[PDB]
Formats: structure tokens, sequence, C-alpha cells
């Protein structure tokens, strides 16, 4: 049985720590909501 | 209840201990998080409950108390942050470019950020503050890392 506890508030922050890259990937998305790469 | 803005975790006690098997987004009333968190089951903030409203196992998308509130768009150009809430550790704003899942039906936005399954329904967020989506669904590539699409709902 499942409950909710706040985290935070929504806001852009000024100088959060910037990473990760950009992928232009090839995908299906089947009736179950699963992604797959499509090559 | 809890009807406050914001971003929740979502919580179970049926495994060990408390175990936070994701998160969502409260906003004009309506909590937003993905299907495959609460697998459409009823929650609880303190001693009100929430119930289902809307949802989508396709779009892996669900609703509590309302129709789906969030509109913005990532614009395909702009940096934008995953305010990331992992299991057990403080909210984080996780800045990134976004890539893009190539699809027959369109191009979504993609993010390319690791954290462990319990972070899904994390928002992701534009320059103004804006939920232009939820992280948590999307796909493990060639090098064994995770990339999420931008999932949006539609508002009617
Ligand atoms: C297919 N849909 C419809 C249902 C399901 N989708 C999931 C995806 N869970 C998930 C979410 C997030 Cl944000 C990260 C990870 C993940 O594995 N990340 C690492 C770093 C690769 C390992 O911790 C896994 C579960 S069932």
């Amino acid at each position: 049985d499942m409950y909710i506890e706040r985290a935070g508030d929504i806001t852009w922050e000024k100088d959060a720590e910037v990473t990760g890259n950009s992928p232009r990937l090839d995908v299906a998305l089947d009736e179950s909501g699963d992604f797959s790469l499509v090559e | 209840g809890e009807t406050t803005d914001g971003v929740y975790r979502v919580m179970t006690r049926r495994l060990l201990g408390s175990t936070q098997v994701g998160v969502g987004v409260m906003q004009e009333g309506v909590f937003h998080t993905m299907w495959h968190v609460t697998k459409g089951a009823a929650l609880r903030s303190g001693e009100g409950r929430l119930d289902p409203y809307w949802g989508d196992v396709k779009q892996d998308l669900v609703s509590y108390c309302g129709p789906w509130k969030l509109d913005a768009a990532w614009d395909g150009l702009s940096e934008v942050q995953l305010l990331a809430v992992p299991p057990g550790e403080r909210a984080k704003n996780i800045q990134t470019l976004p890539g893009i899942f190539k699809t027959k039906d369109g191009d979504i936005g993609a993010v390319a950020l690791d954290y462990p399954a319990g972070t899904s329904g994390s928002p992701i967020l534009d320059k103004c503050g804006r939920v232009i989506g939820l992280y948590g669904n999307g796909v493990v590539i060639k090098n064994g890392s995770y990339v999420s699409a931008i999932t949006q709902g539609k508002r009617e």
C-alpha cells in the first residue's frame, strides 16, 4: 500500500551540475509502453 | 491530505522496510506519475486518499484526483534540468541537453542520465521551472547506460 512524501519545490536552479550526452537513437514503442532500439 | 504543489516520493511498505518505488508531481491539486510506478493503485497522503483519474499503459502515465495538468514541451534546442529524487537521497537538479528518440510516429526528447529505477517519475524542467515531462521510461544503450524519453501527457 502506497503513500507520498514531499521532496521539494519544482524550480530551475542557476548553477546546477551540468552533465550527460545527447544521443540521437532509433526507437520502437510497443503496445505495453516498452521502448526498444531499432538498427 | 497534502495538496501542496511540488515533487513527491512514492513509497511502499509491502517489501522490506519502506521502499521508494518512484516519484511524482503535484500541480493544481492533481498528482502526476508514471503508470509502472503505481500500476494504477490508490495512494495515501497522510490520512487523505488519492484515487486514479486517468491513465494509459502505452504513454506510461497516470493522474490522480483530476485530469493531466502538465502541457509544457521541450523546445528541441535549450538545455533542461532533471529534478532527480533518488531513493534515500535529497532532491538534486542535474542539467543536460536532451537527445532524441526517432520513432515511426515522430521525434521525442530523451535525457541520458543513470539513476536507480526508484527515480522513475522525476520531473524534467524548462528554464521557467515548467514540467515538460517525466523521467523513467526509456531504453538501455550499447554502453549499459540508461536513456529516458521526456514523457509528457495531453491536457483537455
Ligand atoms: C517499460 N515501462 C512501460 C515499464 C518499466 N519501465 C521501467 C524503467 N525503470 C527505470 C527507470 C529509471 Cl529512471 C532508471 C532505470 C535504470 O535501470 N537505471 C540504471 C542506471 C541503468 C540502473 O539503475 C530503470 C521499469 S518497468
